[PDB]
């Protein structure tokens, strides 16, 4: 009943600069705000409560500010554990609610190293074969992945997966699984990955022959 | 024989009412930086008389 | 019989502060601060 | 120490009822409030409802303002949650939250202060309200052409089709740590979640050293080990 | 049958008490013409950190 918009929807930062974060609420607010840091697979944790005072044994670079309306939170030095998600709640109406949220990327531009995997025999006799293709370890998140299954693109039956930042080499991965039926697989020959990314002067693909490693 | 209960909902509902006003008096308090002198060292007349 | 007594209510109102409570549901309020302009000096 | 531990949660049918338990341990006296924040994976935190003292909330969510209902039991200090006629929006992981308000406040120990801050969170209970609880498929995915790259190779194995989440997966037992990189669920067109594990290792390990998954799917009690050997050639 | 109707007496005395204090409220109450400047183009010194 007491909406809370967060702005961006999430921003990228370089490690030690600071990152200024929004907290926007219709109708005023300023006795109870609360900011936590909940970093992926794990729960929330507080950071600051109130407007400005922070929780017990929390950093001294994360500072809080605000009034009314306008939210702000800055985190002085980024580390790259940093990497979380970022909410803000609020009083009262009897009701509390939450923020949106908002992502926090570190940063060198990393080069995809692609590589391409057959399905196995145990798929290929369950009747739909899928092929899967992996970029480890690179930055931005930005990644174009295209699926040429004899030098004809295919689109509809990719799904792109793509993990969290990494806590210490910052660097993502992505995985597409191009889901084919049994006969759809053996119709053709060759199956390529066309990958284009930011930092890629030319589009590395990695391919293979059908029955033949 | 005799006994003794408070009401939860009565008790409430007047905790709330003063813990809103408490929340309106405490509210943002307001934040100046620079400002002017208010205590002076020797006499100036026109402009600290005003000040 | 019975005779029952009771007040008037709006499907949607306006929330106002008062001394205890900050947001409550009144059935009319007005504005008392202009914060809108026509733009141009009259 | 203030952790709390939530129990409960699980898989239901839309419509019926399922009650969360949050053994409040540590610091916590009890006379302080406790609270519900439900999240689902891929939206933000949502404040679900909150208790205080004894029957002092009755205070709900708009969103379950008529489905869910708060206990308190003092005297075994555990907080629960009645979630009645449960939709499918519903599913998400419920925590349960410790409660802090200013000192100000909280005039009464005992009694509700309208402002509070939620400051040691707890695990949290996953549940999920959907209809099916398929076992998943493990494929292996074995690397192609020779070494893969020239100097270090990839590896992986496959979660295909299982309902619902979360898999475990592991790689020898837990003791395969370095370069395992496990994607998220992504839900397929058929309804059901696919996942992948891989892990890169160098090519001076492809043939003297026996690479395995350990897949664990606690809702269905599936648990394949299948063994990564490059296609042989 | 069942009926409704209101009572003109008990709501035209809070009517009337309302708007008692809605006229209480808004007035002309102030006209100001000439006053000081409030914003300021360069640094003054003192007088402008009075003003
Ligand atoms: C009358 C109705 O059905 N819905 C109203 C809507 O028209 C109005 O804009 C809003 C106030 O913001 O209150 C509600
Ligand atoms: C008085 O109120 C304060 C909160 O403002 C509370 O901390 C304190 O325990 C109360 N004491 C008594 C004797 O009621």
């Amino acid at each position: 009943e007491i909406v809370m918009t967060q702005s961006p929807v999430t921003l990228s930062v370089s490690p030690g600069e600071t990152a200024t974060l929004s907290c926007r609420a219709s109708q005023s607010v300023r006795s109870n705000l609360a900011w936590y840091q909940q970093k992926p697979g794990q729960a929330p944790r507080l950071l600051i409560y109130g407007a400005s005072t922070r929780a017990t044994d929390i950093p001294a670079r994360f500072s809080g500010s605000g009034s009314g309306t306008e939210f702000t939170l800055s985190i002085s030095s980024l580390q790259s554990d940093d990497f979380a998600v970022y909410y803000c709640q609020q009083y009262n109406h009897w009701l509390r609610t939450f923020g949106q949220g908002t992502k926090l990327e570190i940063k060198t531009v990393a080069a995809p190293s692609v590589f391409i995997f057959p399905p196995s025999d145990e798929q290929l006799k369950s009747g739909t074969a899928s092929v899967v293709c992996l970029l480890n370890n690179f930055y931005p998140r930005e990644a174009k992945v295209q699926w040429k299954v004899d030098n004809a693109l295919q689109s509809g039956n990719s799904q792109e997966s793509v993990t969290e930042q990494d806590s210490k080499d910052s660097t993502y991965s992505l995985s597409s699984t191009l889901t084919l039926s049994k006969a759809d697989y053996e119709k053709h020959k060759v199956y390529a990955c066309e990958v284009t990314h930011q930092g890629l002067s030319s589009p590395v693909t990695k391919s293979f022959n059908r029955g033949e490693c | 024989g005799t006994g003794q209960a408070a009401d939860l909902k009565s008790t409430q509902a007047a905790i709330d009412q003063i813990n809103g006003k408490l929340n309106r008096v405490i509210e943002k308090t307001n934040e100046k930086f620079h400002q002017i002198e208010k205590e002076f060292s020797e006499v100036e007349g026109r402009i600290q008389d005003l000040e | 019989a019975t005779l029952c007594l009771g007040h008037h209510a709006v499907p949607n109102g306006t929330l106002v502060k008062t001394i205890t409570d900050d947001q409550i549901e009144v059935t009319n309020a007005t504005e008392l601060v202009q914060s809108s302009s026509t733009g141009k000096i009259c | 120490e203030v952790q709390l531990l939530e129990s409960g949660g699980g898989l239901v049918q839309p419509g019926e009822s399922l009650r969360v338990s949050c053994a409040a341990s540590g610091f916590t006296f009890r006379d302080s409030a406790l609270s519900w924040v439900r999240q689902a994976p891929g939206k933000g935190l949502e404040w679900v409802s909150a208790i205080s003292g004894n029957g002092g909330a009755t205070y709900y969510a708009d969103t379950v303002k008529g489905r869910f209902t708060i206990s308190r039991d003092n005297s075994q200090t555990t907080l629960y949650l009645q979630m009645n006629s449960l939709r499918a929006d519903d599913t998400a992981t419920y925590y349960c939250a410790k409660d802090e308000s200013p000192p100000i406040y909280n005039l009464m120990p005992g009694y509700y202060s309208t402002y509070y801050y939620m400051d040691v969170w707890g695990k949290g209970t996953t549940v999920t309200v959907s209809s099916s609880t398929k076992g998943p498929s493990v494929f292996p995915l074995a690397p192609s052409s020779k070494s893969t790259s020239g100097g270090t190779a990839a590896l992986g194995c496959l979660v295909k089709d299982y309902f619902p989440e979360p898999v475990t997966v592991s790689w020898n037992s837990g003791a395969l740590t370095s370069g395992v990189h496990t994607f998220p669920a992504v839900l397929q067109s058929s309804g059901l979640y696919s996942l992948s594990s891989v892990v890169t290792v160098p090519s001076s390990s492809l043939g003297t050293q026996t690479y395995i998954c350990n897949v664990n799917h606690k809702p269905s009690n599936t648990k394949v080990d299948k063994k990564v050997e490059p296609k042989s050639c």
